[PDB]
């Protein structure tokens, strides 16, 4: 790959083993990645440092904390993945689809086709990420919601441009020891030290107070 | 230099299973099976024949994997003499799966050359006299994927005219069922089993630990010659899958006696492969298998052990003090009252024989519980978690629950680790090791 | 719960911000928030306003204050919270969570309204 | 109109053919339609899967057969495919039901609908289906 | 203008009238003659299915190849015979009585799935019209009511009132528009209708009103239709339709019984009566065979093997279908042995015989749940062989994963002298390294929960703590325990 490793300070396993699962090329990425972590272990900062290493590969922010039960999740994924390639190739027609017309997970499908079968006239085919940053934290969360997010490659189309990947963000290990035999690749993310709390506080909070009046 | 990169590529292009369709492998121990699908399936395509199959194995058993092999091996020469209807029993429910075949039929024999259109009613009669009514026609192949919640135990309807027009019809149709449960037969109304085939048709697993080191002899070799290191690459891969006591072996070896599967060391394999730099640096790194305990390791960083090791001294003192509590009654049950008041008490005993350990007060014991809830220390009593379908849990996001009512340090909690299982696993060089006994 | 909260809100801003104007319909939820400065093109300060704080679950109040503390990453929104409290300040304190606590210990102000204080 | 089909003495075995089709025959025919000893005995195993418990799974009917006979294999298919005979004669019921027990997920049931008095009389004959009752 | 509080953006309505046929004139004595009307009963634009008919037809291209078993691989399909006959000739007479009487009748036929109680409706509807076009009787206009063939269970309405007049409305406009066409329009103007209520036991929903009407549609003098509903169950209106109902449908009850292997026998010998025994001329170089290199093969389906897949489908639900299908995977197996024998593939005589059909019944008498626990894991036959031994101590079958957990760590710790249990017992605790500390579970724990939680092996009750979440055996505990007496380890372990 030609992917940037980042210099997060304390998650020396955790970028290398996720510069060897987000790439530019389709095919040497996998279609669904979770990160499991807890409450402040260091998740979110290193997917945005690790995103912002590597400027040319593309990110879908959405975060299922605000968007509280599965509909607005739906509508929300069908936004603003179309919003992000108006924003992108934007020298291709692209004829305005309703996000508000997706209502079940069929249409979503339907939805996302009808924008990517638009986007043929690229040259090489492309991997957009589309990143559900806390999707345990969902409110009205149920058991079976996670599966119509895992098998949603297999409708998108196979020779297509523009394909989708995953990246989710777990927070239980209750809820990911339901999706076991699926063997999605997990990247864990354990708890920090008290040896490495006490100088990541160091580090980004003995800015902040020199410059505090 | 530009020549390591073919070859990662190449690997990690095998290892997903993204190659082009002559080059794709296929194990041995699921040669047989893919012989079946291909019979099946090339007697539809090709003789227009119409049947119906149930494909039953477990997850990551390759049922997709074969069936879109099969689906690109019969679009190479016969692409214009079939369409192909996939559709999930997950995304798809009951009433939204005839939108499905009416998207489905009318964007594929768009490409070829308005059914999607009107009321449910409408479709499913624009879809009734379509398929159930020299030349050569066009035959359908359904895929539906996880088949066990259209077989539910109420009408099954999509299942009964899916399965009636493959006798009573002019169109060849061949639906493929993916499922899992090995007890599907016995979930077919008595009107849908007579239409039905009975041609289902298990899985392979795998019988012997030789067909687990052919696999991965079969994933992990290179065929077409791209980069110059291949010619080393094959012989050192060979070295360490010959000789039964080398790491690679072994870690096979376990894996065979834990959970029997390709796509977890799969997902071993690929972040090796992918985080080596040099030839020289991934060939000691599939030598040693470096990667292969730094990864497992992490696997289990936070269950129940590697997070109870990351608790504070407080936290654990509350903790052993709840178990305590909880090991005491009778079925299991405790609150913070309860615990607070073993707390104070072992740490009192703690400071009898005895520099010592500060007492820290109930409004600050507080915040310890709470972080004993969110690490899935403690349970309530009776509460169910993430409910099984979306309306259940919905008819409980309405319910306003008496566990959540009463105050803060009176809901009756219930232990996640056992004062047995917590006395194994906390260091014997500990300040309240002892007290981990009863 | 907390959707019902989070759709009435939403309902609530949308329709006291398209009134108050002198035209698609949108999710009630906080992507209205996120995309408030380029929906309108003014700046957000919505003020909350929880009418019997002792007759809430402050369960259901204090995941409502969580799924309100994502908002503040948005640059052009300002909350503030309103609680009328009709018993003391040691029985909210008590039922919420201590994050909750520790985040509404921020910029917090007390007021005692009754009309027997200060006769 | 079976006046019609030869081409009161046949105004008579309409009812006298209405009443026994739906009768057909308690224990004269249950044996004689049986004829088969392994589609005889078990009706019994189902006798005594009833007095136990009022689940009567198709488990608990096949528990009860190798409670039995434990004294050429046989699988769970020969049973439960034996079964759809007493199910297509119409005595016995075999669908889903609630399954209380201590989960709520759906199992098969068995349930049988005569009374326990012209078949007790029908074992008179058989030698082997008096030990079981 | 206004801001809504839901939105439905994905709505389709149909284009359906809804003033019923009660409000097209107004007057009852001027009704016009509605069997010679441009637009009833059929007889106008007949090309409304055959829109879609060259949409599955491509290019009759590429010479696809038969061989000597696609032939009888063809006739084993849907398609005198001397199977129904005292069925046939009481349900032709019983709806002929009614056709030349002008009268009002309803004929109920049950049977379980597969003995041809809709073949031979379909038959005397067939010869009903061949009566009319031999005019003998007067015509009716055929309608066919499936069950299961509509999304709503009130689209019968829809489905009749389009059928006999030619406009659709909706369901309400559609019942009110049948029920005055059938209460008040005098026989004189209306020809009769023959309606085949295929599945009946599917309209039975929530107030019975279907059920009703259909039948209750029938005790009218001035309504000349007949009701031939089939059913699945023929004791269904004294389990799910009320009493009144069931003095409705009255007492004709003809009961399709089960067929017999004679019978059975004879049906598959007039399906194979013009290829058994007879001659083809097949071609060595790719094998299609031709019915009157080159050379003269005979076919023998021989009728011991017949009799004998015959004998045992005629024991077990004696179904008409079933045969079918056991007697097309006979053939379907020859293709097989023949084809990869011959090295032909798709662009001496042949035979099969019992040891060659046995196959094809053996194939659904085989549980694949005892040869699934062999090949299954060793942790999974250990879970597996901890909750067996559970079980005899406990005795609940519903034992919880503490408890499983708990006596997996105990038989661990009790085996301590075998060499298999210590070689496996520091990977199942650590995966075989250091690093790592003792895990409280064992390696793959929620795997094999999982692998066999969706296999429906396992059978675990939803709650948050697992310790206390009960688990049961879905299949059975005899088969496993005969599946746990294989493993050379676990028999003594
Ligand atoms: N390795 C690190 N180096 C520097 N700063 C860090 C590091 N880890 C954490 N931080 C800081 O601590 C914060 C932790 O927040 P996150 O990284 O978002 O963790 P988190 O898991 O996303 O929290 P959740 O899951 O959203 S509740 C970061 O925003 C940084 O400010
Ligand atoms: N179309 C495909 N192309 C390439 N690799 C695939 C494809 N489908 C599956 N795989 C891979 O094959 C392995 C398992 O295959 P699967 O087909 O997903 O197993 P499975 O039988 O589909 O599981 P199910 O559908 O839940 S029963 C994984 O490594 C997948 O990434
Ligand atoms: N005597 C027979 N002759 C020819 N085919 C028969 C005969 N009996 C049954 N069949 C087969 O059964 C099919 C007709 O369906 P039936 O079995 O009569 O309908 P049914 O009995 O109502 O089954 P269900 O439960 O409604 S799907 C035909 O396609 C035949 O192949
Ligand atoms: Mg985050
Ligand atoms: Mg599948
Ligand atoms: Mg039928």
């Amino acid at each position: 790959m030609n992917v940037t490793t980042p210099e997060v300070a304390f998650r020396e396993y955790q970028t290398n083993c996720l510069a060897s699962y987000i790439s530019a090329d389709p095919d040497i990425t996998p279609s669904n990645l979770i990160l499991q972590g807890y409450s402040g272990t260091g998740k979110t900062y290193t997917l945005k440092k690790y995103f912002n290493a590597n400027p040319n590969l593309h990110a879908v922010w959405l975060e299922p904390v605000e968007l509280v039960s599965w509909k607005p999740l739906l509508q929300a994924i069908a936004r603003t993945v179309q919003y992000k390639l108006k924003t992108l190739y934007p020298n291709i027609p692209t004829t305005d689809y309703d996000p508000l017309q997706v209502e079940e997970p069929f249409l979503l499908v339907k939805t996302l086709h009808n924008i990517f079968v638009q986007y043929e006239s690229l040259q090489e085919k492309t991997c957009l990420f589309l990143i559900l940053d806390g999707f345990d934290s969902l409110q009205d969360l149920d058991a079976a919601l996670f599966n119509k997010y895992i098998k949603l490659n297999e409708l998108l189309p196979k020779d297509s441009k523009i394909n989708i990947k995953f990246i989710y963000t777990m927070l239980e290990t209750s809820f990911l020891q339901r999706y076991s035999t699926h063997c999605i690749p997990t990247v864990m993310f354990p708890r920090y030290n008290v040896d490495e709390v006490s100088t990541i506080l160091v580090m980004s909070r003995c800015g902040e107070l020199m410059e505090d009046s | 230099d530009p020549g390591f990169g073919s070859l990662q590529r190449r690997l990690l292009q095998q290892l997903y299973g993204t190659l082009p369709t002559d080059e794709k492998i296929i194990f041995t121990y699921l040669q047989d099976c893919q012989q079946e699908i291909d019979r099946i399936i090339k007697q539809s395509i090709i003789q227009k024949e119409s049947h119906s199959v149930i494909l039953v194995g477990p997850r990551q058993s390759y049922k997709t994997y074969l069936l879109d092999y099969e689906l690109s091996l019969l679009q190479q020469s016969y692409k214009e003499q079939f369409i192909t209807i996939r559709l999930n029993g997950f995304i798809h429910s009951e009433q939204t799966a005839i939108n499905g075949i009416a998207t489905q039929l009318e964007q594929q024999l768009q490409k070829i050359h308005t059914i999607s259109s009107g009321s449910l009613t409408e479709v499913f009669e624009k879809i009734l006299l379509l398929l159930d009514s020299s030349i050569t026609k066009i035959t359908v192949v359904f895929i539906f994927d996880e088949i066990d919640t259209f077989a539910g135990p109420v009408r099954q309807t999509l299942l009964y005219n899916l399965f009636d027009m493959v006798e009573h019809s002019r169109v060849p149709v061949c639906i493929f069922g993916c499922t899992t449960k090995l007890n599907i037969l016995e979930y077919l109304e008595k009107r849908v089993k007579s239409r039905f085939s009975q041609r289902v048709i298990y899985m392979p697993q795998i019988q012997n630990l030789d067909d687990m080191v052919d696999a991965v002899r079969n994933l992990l070799t290179v065929r077409s010659e791209i980069s110059p290191w291949v010619s080393q690459w094959n012989e050192t891969l060979e070295k360490e899958l010959s000789d039964p006591r080398s790491n690679l072996n072994r870690h096979i070896r376990m894996n065979f006696e834990t959970f029997r599967s390709l796509p977890t060391l799969k997902n071993s394999i690929i972040p090796l492969v992918a985080t080596s730099k040099n030839f020289g640096s991934l060939c000691t790194a599939i030598k040693s298998c470096s990667f292969l305990d730094i990864y497992n390791k992490n696997q289990l960083s936070n269950n129940l052990t590697g997070r109870l090791q990351s608790l504070s001294d407080l936290e654990l003192a509350i903790l052993i003090s709840a178990a305590r509590v909880a090991l005491r009654a009778k079925d299991g049950s405790f609150n913070f009252n309860l615990a607070y008041a073993e707390y104070e008490k072992m740490i009192k005993a703690i400071n009898s024989r005895i520099n010592t350990i500060k007492l820290w007060l109930k409004k600050d014991v507080k915040n310890v519980w709470e972080n004993l809830v969110q690490l899935d220390f403690f349970t309530e009593k009776s509460a169910v978690g993430l409910r099984d379908n979306a309306t259940a849990a919905f008819y409980a996001s309405n319910y306003q629950f008496q566990g959540t009512m009463i105050p803060f340090d009176l809901r009756s909690y219930q232990m996640q680790i056992i004062l047995q299982e917590l006395r194994r696993i906390i260091p014997k060089s500990n300040m309240y090791y002892s007290w981990t006994q009863l | 719960n907390v959707r019902m909260m989070l759709r009435r809100s939403m309902y609530k801003l949308y329709s006291a911000a398209d009134a108050e104007e002198h035209n698609n319909d949108v999710s009630y939820d906080l992507s209205l928030v996120e995309n408030f400065k380029r929906l309108f093109g003014k700046d957000l300060a919505m003020v909350f306003n929880f009418k019997d704080v002792d007759s809430i679950n402050f369960n259901t109040l204090d995941n409502f204050i969580i799924l309100l503390k994502s908002a503040f990453k948005y640059d052009h929104v300002k909350i503030s919270l309103i609680f009328n409290i009709n018993t003391n300040l040691s029985n909210i304190e008590k039922n919420l969570r201590q994050s909750t606590i520790r985040l509404l210990k921020r910029n917090y102000h007390k007021l005692d309204v009754s009309s027997n204080k200060g006769f | 109109e079976i006046y019609e089909l030869e081409k009161g003495k046949i105004g008579l075995n309409y009812i006298a053919k209405v009443f026994s089709k739906f009768v057909n025959n308690n224990s004269t025919r249950t044996r004689i339609a049986k004829l088969n000893i392994q589609q005889k005995l078990i009706l019994c195993t189902i006798i005594q899967s009833l007095k136990l418990n009022s689940d009567a799974t198709i488990d608990e009917s096949f528990d009860h057969y190798i409670k039995a006979i434990t004294k050429a294999p046989l699988q769970r298919n020969e049973f439960l495919e034996i079964c759809t005979i007493l199910e297509t004669c119409g005595l016995v019921s075999i669908k889903k039901t609630k399954c209380k027990g201590k989960t709520k997920r759906f199992v098969d049931k068995i349930d049988v609908d005569l009374d326990m008095r012209e078949f007790y009389d029908e074992m008179t004959k058989i030698s082997i289906l008096k030990p079981f009752l | 203008p206004v801001i809504r509080k839901f939105t439905k953006k994905n709505v389709a309505r149909a284009k359906k009238k809804y003033t019923p046929f009660s409000k097209r004139f107004k007057s009852i004595a001027a009704i016009p003659d509605l069997t010679s009307l441009p637009e009833f009963y059929g007889n106008s634009s007949e090309l409304m299915a055959s829109r879609f008919e060259n949409k599955l037809k491509t290019t009759q291209k590429h010479q696809i190849v038969e061989t000597i078993f696609s032939k009888v691989k063809k006739q084993l399909n849907s398609s005198y015979l001397p199977a129904r006959e005292n069925e046939f000739a009481s349900i032709y007479l019983s709806a002929y009585s009614a056709i030349e009487s002008d009268s009002a009748t309803t004929i109920y036929v049950a049977g379980t799935p597969g003995v041809g109680k809709t073949l031979t409706v379909r038959e005397v509807v067939k010869e009903l019209l061949s009566s009319s076009a031999q005019r003998e009787i007067p015509d009716f206009l055929y309608v066919e009511i499936n069950g299961l063939k509509m999304v709503k269970p009130t689209d019968c309405y829809e489905t009749l009132w389009n059928k006999v007049s030619g406009e659709r409305l909706t369901w309400a406009a559609s019942m009110e528009s049948l029920e005055f066409y059938f209460k008040r329009v005098p026989k004189n103007k209306k020809k009769t209708i023959v309606v085949l209520l295929d599945e009946l036991d599917a309209m039975v929903t929530k107030s019975q009103d279907i059920m009703y009407n259909f039948f209750n549609w029938t005790t009218y003098e001035n309504a000349k239709l007949i009701v031939i509903a089939v059913a699945n169950t023929m004791d269904l209106p004294e389990r799910q339709l009320g009493n009144k109902i069931t003095s409705r449908i009255g007492f004709t009850r003809i009961m399709f019984t089960g067929y017999t292997h004679e019978e059975l026998k004879n049906i598959i010998d007039l399906r194979l009566k013009g290829l058994n025994d007879s001659f083809f001329y097949v071609d060595t170089k790719t094998g299609n065979a031709i019915l009157i290199d080159v050379r003269k093969v005979r076919l023998r389906m021989s009728a011991d093997a017949i009799e004998i897949a015959s004998r045992k489908v005629a024991s077990v639900s004696g179904d008409a279908r079933r045969a079918l299908k056991v007697c097309k995977r006979a053939a379907e197996i020859a293709e097989k042995h023949y084809m990869a024998k011959h090295g032909y593939g798709y662009d001496g005589v042949q035979t099969v015989h019992i040891t060659h059909v046995m196959k094809a019944l053996n194939e659904t008498l085989n549980s694949h749940v005892i040869t699934f626990m062999t090949r299954l894991s060793f942790t999974a036959k250990l879970f597996i062989y901890a909750l067996l031994n559970l079980m005899k101590k406990n005795g609940s079958q519903e034992q919880e994963l503490g408890d499983i957990v708990d006596e997996i760590k105990l038989l661990i710790e009790v085996n301590g002298s075998n060499k298999f249990v210590m070689e496996i017992a520091k990977t199942l605790f650590q995966q075989g390294s250091d690093n790592i500390s003792e895990q409280l579970r064992i390696i793959s724990w929620d795997f094999v929960l999982n692998q066999l939680l969706d296999a429906g092996i396992l059978f675990k009750q939803t709650m948050k703590n697992d310790r206390i979440c009960c688990v049961k055996l879905n299949i059975s505990v005899e088969e496993a325990k005969r599946a746990m007496n294989e493993d050379e380890t676990l028999r003594n372990l």
